[PDB]
């Protein structure tokens, strides 16, 4: 398959915008581009690293949500209802325990949150 | 205190299952919830189920469980367009749990 944090990088307003009116989502964000992506999962990962150390020596978890918080906009959000654009600063990575990866997981997904 | 320190449970199968991509990932909303019960254990969906019936038992006014469902615990499925009450769709996911 493909890699789905790409479906939330460098998304056009177009794109996130039908996905919360003829999609079934309550909201649709992407990142700026590329390199703010991969910036910010490096930095949710660095610094959840305790928590993702637990996770994998302790948890029988399928998922782990690590969160970003900022205050520097790294991509844009949608919501039904409305075309308005929101930028937005804090994000969420998905991570899965995978054992055959260096680090021990793959990063599932991961976008920009309100 | 944050809600998903004391809604942990809801909070992960919010998130991480009823994330932006779950169709991709697992399909409509009752393939994401059986995907949910089969990755799981037991105790993780009985822990679910228990924060469900903390919810269900407010008898909340229908916009302010549906904040606590979409906004606050952050779900990205929007359940209203297939049910017609917040309450519904919660019962629902209960119901889903069972053999
Ligand atoms: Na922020």
């Amino acid at each position: 398959g493909g890699h789905l944090i790409d479906r939330h990088v460098g998304k056009t307003e177009a794109e996130l915008l039908n996905r919360v009116s003829t999609g079934n989502v309550k909201s649709a964000s992407s990142f700026t581009d590329r390199t703010t992506a991969e910036a910010v999962t490096s930095k949710a990962i660095d610094s959840n690293q305790a928590k993702i150390d637990s996770y994998l020596s302790g948890s029988q978890k399928g998922y782990l949500e690590i969160d970003y918080q900022s205050n520097v906009p790294i991509g844009i959000s949608v919501s039904r209802g409305s075309t308005n654009v929101s930028s937005v600063t804090n994000a969420r990575i998905i991570i899965a325990r995978d054992p055959s990866m260096p680090t021990g997981y793959k990063i599932i997904t991961g976008y920009p949150t309100p | 205190m944050i809600i998903n320190e004391k809604y942990p449970y809801l909070s992960y199968l919010l998130r991480c299952y009823f994330n932006q991509d779950f169709e991709v990932l697992f399909g409509n909303a009752d393939e994401t919830l059986a995907a949910y019960k089969a990755t799981e254990t037991a105790e993780e969906r009985l822990q679910m189920k228990a924060e469900i019936d903390y919810l269900l038992a407010l008898s909340l006014p229908d916009d302010e469980l549906q904040d606590i469902l979409l906004n606050k615990l952050d779900c990205s499925y929007y359940y209203p367009n297939e049910w017609s009450s917040s309450e519904e769709w919660l019962k629902h996911i209960y119901k889903q749990m069972n053999h």
